[PDB]
RNA sequence: CCAUGUGGACCCGCCCCUUGGGGUGUGUCCAAAGGGCUUUGCCCGCUUCCGGAUGGGCCCGCGUCCCAUCAGCUAGUUGGUGGGGUAAUGGCCCACCAAGGCGACGACGGGUAGCCGGUCUGAGAGGAUGGCCGGCCACAGGGGCACUGAGACACGGGCCCCACUCCUACGGGAGGCAGCAGUUAGGAAUCUUCCGCAAUGGGCGCAAGCCUGACGGAGCGACGCCGCUUGGAGGAAGAAGCCCUUCGGGGUGUAAACUCCUGAACCCGGGACGAAACCCCCGACGAGGGGACUGACGGUACCGGGGUAAUAGCGCCGGCCAACUCCGUGCCAGCAGCCGCGGUAAUACGGAGGGCGCGAGCGUUACCCGGAUUCACUGGGCGUAAAGGGCGUGUAGGCGGCCUGGGGCGUCCCAUGUG
């Protein structure tokens, strides 16, 4: 056994278990941000919005997702509220989108 | 310069998408004559504009399909269905030459 | 042809087939005898000829003939066999390397040796 | 190595002498002087055509021994004037006298070319002041083929630069008798060496 | 990174050294950006070191890390070298 | 059917001569004129002139000889020894500068047809140019 | 986690450009870490941002062996809109809709092989080939898989099954040289468990340094190319012995014997280049200058002195093919690449003498090219010699008359980037 070997491993597992942690943790509120969406509580969508964007973007800072691939998974979530909003009614918030 | 191709389209019978038949002259590599060898060009046209037969060209470009890798220039000429039979003359042939066979 | 005939059908490479098989690829191959024996030549000829098909590390089993005088070829001695066919006798298409394993060189050559596996003689 | 043995007998072989056994080459000795004919068993028998080939490489074998170089360089040699650009017959040569086993023979500082090696193979030269073991030596224009002093005074040496007051070099050449000297002028001609070979003849056995 | 080091090209106790301009990780000798001179470590010649320092002096402003070797042979150069007061 | 204007010219021209016919006719081009205007500025060919054989457009080429020869075959030397075409139909052959060949060691022709137009070897490649090579002449 | 945010990211808006490129307007979100010393400032770091360079993914144009005794293949198959996934386009992957896509200019299947710079052959055109060195690919006992990260879906990292080997207390676990070196196996055949990290290259470090079976060298193998010795100068009308003889005589053959000369090996001594850097003080941390350390080859190469005459071996000798005779043998024994020799005069078999060719190599066997214009572009042919379809029709395709003009696809030309 070849001990400058080991200690990488031991180390993938660590940052798999805080790159699990931060995915999932995304996944997770960035449904829950879809989720409130739908049915135009723009008050409190845009709200989820935002603590999303930021657990995003801090993820990002890190090595998770990428800036190109992190930056990505903000125009999934921004435009498809933007856009599930349409069909009821308008942004009160205005947080984490340009009118 | 991402190439540019003339040819003329054979086939319609598909969505956003056409095929085009570019050809090529040569001499050939040993013997040397002037060979003439063509090929077809799965092109995307959008707006669906360029029709059965019409004299195109075409870019290389950003992949869009499996086999669409080109996008359609400009119309050269419309009408052209000389050689749009002749493709299909050669199409229709494989009929014949099989040995399921071929009748009278 | 015409040009046309051979731009459509072309010259076709000839191929060559290796009048000698067995060696798979090898210039030598080691095989045990099977049968020693000798069977008498072709036409304008006549003789005796010696020879042994010898099983081989190739898979096959082919007839070999015998270099020279003397021999001491028996039922199972080990052998050496190189290219170079006999036009007296066919069939037999590759030789027997003298002086490799148990295969004799021969006693009493002075002059083409080299072959015969026989080495030098002085104080003669 | 080199051929080594019983030299006067291609002093009749090709039918000339060949004056590789050297001062006594000049005799009523050296083998020639006495019978032509060449060696064994039959050499006085009546000799039929020789093939196309035959005299094709019996020109060809005598300019090798004449020389006394080996057959696998000889080629080389050959080889090496062929990718030469001038007349392949006349740069051959012009590259037999610039080796240095025969850049002596001619400076005189030797009886034959057999001895003449001997001086260059054993420290005994000079070139453009150093020693030199190598008779594979490319002499240029311009060099200097001279001896180490130490041997100077070697009686081989001497009694061959003594004779050299009744004789001359070759027109490329400047002998030094007193200094020990020697120096290259230029290559040759076909002008200069009358040999007893026909070159061309030479160059037809190394066509086919 | 990139680097600019040295490259062998003789033989057995012949060396004869490159000077090249080659990405960090590659192989020794093997397929440079540029050539920007020889050095003649067994020294045998009067031109047994060249270098022409004008590339080596754009090669740097790009930011290709010299040995120790062979940033000792480019001061040597004149490649490193400053002027008027 | 008739395939070839030009190798015919030669051919008539070939097989005139092979005969020693004193003048032999040649259905007009524009090729077959400059062509021809070759074949005299290099006297392989007295000459040709235009005539119109029954109302149609021609092309008399005079034939050249050797002078009369002796022996038990009196009979000269074709000025033309041999001509023969190199670009053939479908088989075509272009060369450039570099690939232009020289013909029977400087002796010879070699006839191009170029931007240019209507060429010789010597002629071409003083112009510096190619194109189409076509025939042969010695 | 919070704040500042020069800047950047995303949503929407306009304005240039035009496939996702550049600007700008509001909202929104993100930064960091301290160690060292010549401590009130220098050094290695830190974070966000444009760019340089470097390397790299992905996509297309042409090039890329054979057999048609494989002719029909295709259902994630071809395309569409939405979506997921990636650094990124895309059936890549999923859902849903239209029914396409390909093929005789070889689709499909089967056979074989990594490809190239180049290498061998050859007048050229081609034919043959891709060890070593170098450029790109692909695997790490067989197969699938993801994690870490800028990077792999990772030889000496990870999860699962199978074969194989092994520890076992019969629950279970370990193991992977096609990295150097060696063992075993196989086979006609392929080597040391060497020395050293001095050089050069890489990783890490402010640095001294540390790891370096890359690599630098040594060992072993005539395996290959080249350099070299086995002597040389003199020496008989010509020893002995050995072979032929027409019994006079011919040949090895100036070769040997001795005369003289030189001095591989060996002995003595001296004895490298390859190595000046990083480092240290001066000087500014810069330019420049000064000092110090270090040799695995190696006590090698090479220089001075000393010195002995001092390995020759293979093929062939009827023709092609340089070389001729006696015996022995008698279609026997045997040679042989081709025709062929041998049945009592053998220039062919086995020996001798003599001869030719080569030489630390000479031969034989295997393969590549030439010969072979015997695959024929260069450079072929069919009346009888192998070969015109038993005769027509006509489709793809190949090819085409005279006169002028427009295009410039070919083809020629010049400049240029690449090779
Ligand atoms: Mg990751
Ligand atoms: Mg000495
Ligand atoms: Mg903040
Ligand atoms: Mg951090
Ligand atoms: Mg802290
Ligand atoms: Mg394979
Ligand atoms: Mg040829
Ligand atoms: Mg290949
Ligand atoms: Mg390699
Ligand atoms: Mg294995
Ligand atoms: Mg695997
Ligand atoms: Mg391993
Ligand atoms: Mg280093
Ligand atoms: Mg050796
Ligand atoms: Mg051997
Ligand atoms: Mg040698
Ligand atoms: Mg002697
Ligand atoms: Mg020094
Ligand atoms: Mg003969
Ligand atoms: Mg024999
Ligand atoms: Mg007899
Ligand atoms: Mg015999
Ligand atoms: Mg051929
Ligand atoms: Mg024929
Ligand atoms: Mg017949
Ligand atoms: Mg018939
Ligand atoms: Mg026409
Ligand atoms: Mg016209
Ligand atoms: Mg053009
Ligand atoms: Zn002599």
């Amino acid at each position: 056994r070849n001990l400058s070997a080991l200690k990488r491993h031991r180390q993938s597992l660590k940052r798999r278990l805080r790159n699990k942690a931060k995915k999932s943790a995304i996944k997770t509120l960035s449904k829950k941000a879809i989720q409130l969406a739908q049915e135009g509580k723009a008050e409190e969508a845009l709200k989820i919005m935002r603590k999303a964007e930021s657990l995003i973007d801090k993820a990002a800072k890190g090595s998770t997702l990428h800036k190109n691939a992190a930056a990505r998974r903000k125009s999934r979530l921004m435009r498809k509220v933007r856009q599930l909003l349409e069909a009821a009614g308008a942004p009160l918030i205005g947080g984490g989108l340009s009118a | 310069p991402k190439k540019v191709l003339t040819g003329v389209v054979v086939s319609d019978k598909m969505q956003k998408t056409v095929t085009v038949l570019v050809e090529r002259q040569f001499p050939h590599p040993l013997y040397g004559k002037v060979i003439k060898r063509s090929k077809k060009y799965l092109a995307h046209d959008p707006e669906e504009k360029y029709k059965l037969g019409d004299v195109v060209e075409i870019i290389e470009s950003r992949p869009i399909s499996k086999r669409k890798r080109f996008r359609v220039l400009r119309l050269v000429e419309s009408g052209r269905m000389d050689l749009v039979e002749k493709y299909l003359i050669r199409r229709q042939n494989y009929e014949s030459l099989s040995k399921r066979g071929g009748k009278a | 042809p015409t040009i046309n005939q051979l731009v459509r059908k072309g010259r076709e490479k000839v191929r060559k087939k290796s009048k000698v098989p067995a060696l798979k690829g090898a210039p030598f191959r080691r095989g045990v005898c099977t049968v020693v024996r000798t069977v008498t030549p072709k036409k304008p000829n006549s003789a005796l000829r010696k020879v042994a098909k010898v099983r081989l590390t190739s898979g096959y089993e082919v007839t070999a003939y015998i270099p020279g005088e003397g021999h001491n070829l028996q039922e199972h001695s080990v052998v050496l066999i190189r290219g170079g066919r006999v036009k007296d006798l066919p069939g037999v298409r590759y030789h027997i390397v003298r002086g490799v394993y148990d295969a004799a060189g021969v006693k009493d050559r002075k002059k083409s040796r080299s072959k015969y596996g026989t080495k030098k003689p002085k104080e003669a | 190595g080199r051929y080594i043995g019983p030299v006067c007998r291609l002093c009749r072989r090709e039918g000339v002498k060949l004056y590789l056994k050297g001062e006594r080459c000049y005799s009523p000795k050296c083998a020639m002087e006495r019978r032509p004919y060449p060696p064994g068993q039959h050499g006085q028998k009546r000799a039929r055509r020789p093939s196309d080939y035959a005299v094709r490489l019996r020109e060809k074998q005598k300019l090798r021994r004449i020389y006394g170089i080996s057959e696998r360089q000889f080629r080389n040699l050959f080889e090496e004037a062929s990718k030469k650009k001038g007349v392949t017959g006349s740069v051959f040569l012009g590259l037999l006298e610039s080796r240095l086993d025969n850049v002596v023979y001619r400076l005189g500082f030797a009886v034959s070319r057999r001895q003449a090696r001997q001086l260059v193979r054993h420290g005994h030269i000079t070139v453009n002041g150093r020693r030199v073991d190598l008779p594979s030596y490319r002499v240029r224009p311009g060099d200097e083929i001279a001896v180490a002093e130490k041997s100077r005074n070697l009686e081989l040496i001497r009694q061959n630069l003594e004779a050299m007051k009744g004789r001359k070099v070759g027109p490329w050449l400047s002998l030094d008798v007193e200094g020990m000297k020697g120096k290259f002028l230029r290559l040759p001609d076909r002008e200069d060496l009358a040999l007893p070979v026909n070159e061309q003849l030479v160059i037809e056995f190394y066509s086919r | 990174m990139v680097k600019i080091r040295l490259a062998r090209f003789g033989s057995k106790h012949n060396p004869h050294y490159r000077i090249v301009v080659t990405d960090a990780r590659r192989k020794r000798d093997g397929k440079y950006i540029e050539k920007i001179g020889y050095y003649d470590p067994r020294k045998t010649t009067p031109d047994w070191l060249k270098v022409d320092v004008e590339r080596a002096r754009y090669w740097l402003s790009v930011g290709a890390q010299p040995t120790d070797t062979a940033r000792r042979l480019l001061r040597q150069a004149g490649v490193f070298r400053q002027e008027a007061r | 059917m008739l395939t070839d204007p030009i190798a015919d010219m030669l051919t008539r021209i070939r097989n005139a001569t092979r005969v020693y016919k004193e003048s032999t006719d040649v259905p007009a081009s524009r090729f077959k004129e400059e062509i021809l205007r070759i074949l005299a500025r290099e006297g392989f060919i007295k000459g040709y002139e235009r005539v119109d054989v029954d109302g149609k457009p021609y092309l008399r080429v005079y034939l050249k000889y050797g002078p009369r020869r002796q022996g038990p075959d009196p009979r000269p030397e074709q000025v033309i020894h041999h001509i023969r075409r190199i670009s053939k139909p479908g088989r075509r052959v272009y060369v450039g500068v570099k690939e232009i060949p020289r013909v029977r060691r400087g002796l010879g022709i070699a006839i191009l047809s170029t931007s240019k137009g209507v060429l010789t070897d010597r002629e071409a490649r003083k112009l510096g140019v190619g194109g189409e090579l076509i025939c042969e002449v010695w």
